[PDB]
């Protein structure tokens, strides 16, 4: 179906300890592919995923010279901040930027993006029409100002409707085995008695890929919300993802529940039940 | 590949 | 200045069999500022060699880590994730559920 | 990286076809420039690829081909103008965080067209009333050479193409003076007509 | 837009300059380049943003600065051995591959050893001849600026106030006074052609203006003659019917 490339970084000021942290990482899709710390002691762009070691030499000098670019703006962004905010100089303070583009399921051009916060709160963002930004304060004004006066934007949609979208294929090419490779959910279910009239039903999905997936529980064919307990998507480790959602239900009546799980890598919907 | 230098706020 | 105070999942990689390799993993996320401080304990101890994975964000800015490292579920070893943020006025104590 | 112009001076009659060539050792994707310097002026961007359409349009009648498999961004104009005579830099960025890198330039020299020739040399006298003058020789065709002074206390300048734009005429100059008693315009230039 | 140290500028042997280069376009990366006549453009450094700075080709003899977003001062000091050189400044929105450079104006530097023959100019214009206009209906003016040192000058032509190009042609070189000797003093002309008709109006006023540059006010001079400051030597004449 659908993909995309996205690429984040974060800085965390250290006043007068020296220069802020830097972590950048990059996604094609669910999956990570190249990291950057700047206390890691290679100084070097890294691979993580298995099909980006294909790249020579000269791909690895430039994304080490580019990633170390983004720190420096970064550095001077938390300063110029810092004093938008009159803010004091000896509190840390952090710095996100997120851009990337999507494709559709024929892999071309559908949506870019690139946005910007300052300690977690939305700051400046690109618009749809990759023309136009949003600033979300009084602050962010100035810089939409001296953004719309140099037209940035004309350098960021070159990159998000042509670099972007072209190293996405690219990628997805290089890794069809693993990023166009789909993992169905193995599910399961289990049950624990909370007392001699009510138990807990825990509705399982593990190991599987991509991470989007819906778990619902039905009584009798309609919806269940309240009594349902439902856990944010973790990652195992492996590159799969779990996810479970449990219900309490009086017992004698666990044949009255339903489990609905929805992935791309199902063919049909899967129905669970107990007994 | 990520893009090149960003412009300063 | 907007905090977050991180959500905790403690769980194993494959399901938990007694005496068969595994990974333990504990999953900090939805937290602002990064800035965390994740151990694994075994019986109250914690564990050496614990690694990580590489920080990134949700689409609300938040943070969200994973640490895992190798172990081998018994019957009688405990373990748990402990958490300590600056949104927390006391290091968090997640012990290992195989059921969770 | 570096940046080639192969051609180090062009010398064009007016009306003729400019053909400067530009390529580079880098391997990747790249933006390209091209930059004019003008004689007593700045450097200034006469057109750049930025995407899209590999025939990319400048001011003033110029056009740059980029060619992705050659490496080359030739940069040509079909009817080449007298105010085309200026210094052309070729120049290419990487993408890779390193600075634009220049060419070593190629000087371009388009000689006038004179179209009615009428050499002549005229005295003129200074404005302020002080007996001074200088030697003016003028209107000679663009194959006619000036040579220099053969005596230190006789002064020559070099041949000057000035543009009476409003009349579409252009002319040679040179000038000539002297401190000697010996000296008069109608030997001031017999190194190298009208003689009042 | 870009400004930089005046386009000439003289140093002695064992000092060092500072020449200065501004902008107030906002832009976060700016150059140094020396341009040599058969090397082209040779970067000596480069500013990415404030507080960061790298070196170029050619930066031995050469430090710079970048404490503010508009300046990037850069200072050639003693060990750099070249007797003369053209310094160009540049900036761009980013380092990205995508934003063009703009360019000052540029600055050349010469090395001077000895101050006492810094002389300005004499500017004298000479008005066309009879013979030219019955001839040619047109006219030439003439001007001439003389004993000049060193070679420093940038020469204008303003015609009823306003400053003239069309019909100006002007030496590229100066003419050496005494061409045996290594420091003669320089001369220069320069031609500015009108229509006889023009140039018989008596109420046209035509204007040569050279701006010198020389000694600063803040230089010593103990001479006899005037001290030969940076200055315009100009000289005039009207129509004449």
């Amino acid at each position: 179906g659908s993909h995309s490339m996205r690429y984040f970084f974060t800085s965390v000021s250290r006043p007068g300890r020296g220069e802020p942290r830097f972590i950048a990482v990059g996604y094609v899709d669910d999956t990570q592919f190249v990291r950057f710390d700047s206390d890691a002691a290679s100084q070097r762009m890294e691979p993580r995923a298995p099909w980006i070691e294909q790249e020579g030499p000269e791909y690895w000098d430039g994304e080490t010279r580019k990633v170390k670019a983004h720190s420096q703006t970064h550095r001077v962004d938390l300063g110029t901040l810092r004093g938008y905010y009159n803010q004091s100089e000896a509190g840390s303070h952090t710095v996100q930027r997120m851009y990337g583009c999507d494709v559709g399921s024929d892999w071309r051009f559908l949506r870019g993006y690139h946005q910007y916060a300052y300690d977690g709160k939305d700051y400046i963002a690109l618009k749809e029409d990759l023309r136009s930004w949003t600033a979300a304060d009084m602050a962010a004004q100035t810089t939409k100002h001296k953004w719309e006066a140099a037209h940035v934007a004309e350098q960021l949609r070159a990159y998000l409707e042509g670099t972007c979208v072209e190293w996405l294929r690219r990628y997805l090419e290089n890794g069809k085995e693993t990023l166009q490779r789909t993992d169905a959910p193995k599910t399961h279910m289990t049950h624990h008695a909370v007392s001699d009239h009510e138990a807990t039903l825990r509705c399982w999905a593990l190991s599987f890929y991509p991470a989007e997936i819906t778990l619902t529980w039905q009584r009798d064919g309609e919806d269940q919300t309240q009594d349902t307990e439902l856990v944010e998507t973790r990652p195992a480790g492996d590159g799969t993802f779990q996810k479970w959602a449990a219900v309490v239900v009086p017992s004698g009546q666990e044949q009255r529940y339903t489990c609905h799980v929805q992935h791309e890598g199902l063919p049909k919907p899967l129905t669970l039940r107990w007994e | 590949i990520m893009d090149q230098v960003p412009f300063s706020v | 200045m907007i905090q977050r105070t991180p959500k905790i999942q403690v769980y194993s990689r494959h399901p938990a069999e007694n005496g068969k390799s595994n990974f333990l993993n504990c999953y900090v996320s939805g937290f602002h500022p990064s800035d965390i401080e994740v151990d694994l304990l075994k019986n109250g101890e914690r564990i050496e060699k614990v690694e990580h994975s590489d920080l990134s964000f949700s689409k609300d800015w938040s943070f969200y880590l994973l640490y895992y490292t190798e172990f081998t579920p018994t019957e009688k070893d405990e373990y748990a994730c402990r958490v300590n943020h600056v949104t927390l006025s006391q290091p968090k104590i997640v012990k290992w559920d195989r059921d969770m | 990286q570096s940046v080639s112009q192969h051609n180090h001076h062009v010398i064009l009659s007016e009306a003729a076809s400019l053909e400067l060539g530009c390529n580079y050792s880098y391997g990747g994707t790249v933006n390209l420039f091209w930059y004019v310097q003008y004689p007593g002026q700045h450097l200034q961007l006469l057109l750049k690829y930025f995407s899209g359409d590999p025939l990319v349009k400048g001011i003033k009648g110029f056009e740059a081909e980029f060619i992705k498999s050659k490496f080359s961004f030739n940069l040509r104009k079909p009817s080449v103008q007298w105010s085309d005579t200026a210094e052309y830099f070729c120049a290419v960025n990487a993408r890779r965080n390193t600075p634009l890198v220049f060419g070593k330039g190629t000087r371009l020299s388009v000689i006038a067209n004179i179209q009615n020739p009428d050499p002549a040399v005229y005295q003129l006298r200074d404005s302020k009333s002080s007996d001074k003058s200088v030697c003016l020789f003028t209107d000679f065709d663009s194959q006619t050479n000036v040579s220099q002074s053969k005596d230190s206390d006789v002064y020559i300048t070099d041949k000057c193409v000035l543009d009476m734009r409003s009349m579409d005429f252009k002319s040679n100059s040179a000038v000539a003076w002297s401190n000697k008693s010996d000296f008069a315009c109608a030997n001031a230039f017999n190194n190298s007509t009208f003689f009042p | 837009g870009i400004t930089q140290s005046p386009k000439y500028l003289f140093r002695k042997e064992g000092q060092n300059v500072t020449l200065s280069c501004e902008q107030n376009l906002n832009h976060d990366a700016m150059y140094w380049y020396r341009q040599d006549p058969g090397q082209g453009l040779r970067l000596i450094y480069y500013s990415q943003i404030v507080n960061d700075f790298q070196k170029g080709d050619i930066a031995e003899g050469y430090s710079v600065s970048r404490e503010k977003k508009e300046s990037f001062p850069l200072t050639v000091t003693s060990a750099q051995k070249n007797p003369t050189a053209f310094y160009l400044c540049a900036s761009s929105i980013t380092l990205s591959s995508y934003n063009e450079q703009f360019f000052g104006p540029g600055t050349r530097l010469t090395v001077l050893e000895d101050l006492k023959n810094v002389f300005p100019p004499e500017v004298a214009v000479f008005e066309p001849s009879e013979a030219e206009i019955s001839h040619t209906q047109k006219a030439t003016l003439v001007c001439l600026a003389t004993g000049f040192y060193p070679d420093h000058v940038e020469l204008s032509w303003w015609v009823n106030g306003k400053e003239v190009h069309s019909g100006v042609c002007t030496d590229p070189q100066p003419l050496k006074e005494q061409p045996a000797l290594n420091d003669s003093r320089y001369a220069l002309s320069s031609r500015l052609r009108v229509s006889a008709t023009f140039w018989q109006d008596p109420r046209n006023h035509f204007r040569c203006q050279v701006q010198f540059y020389g000694l600063s006010e803040n230089d010593e001079w103990t001479q006899d003659r005037a001290k030969p400051v940076t200055q315009i030597v100009s000289a005039e004449a009207w129509g004449r019917a």
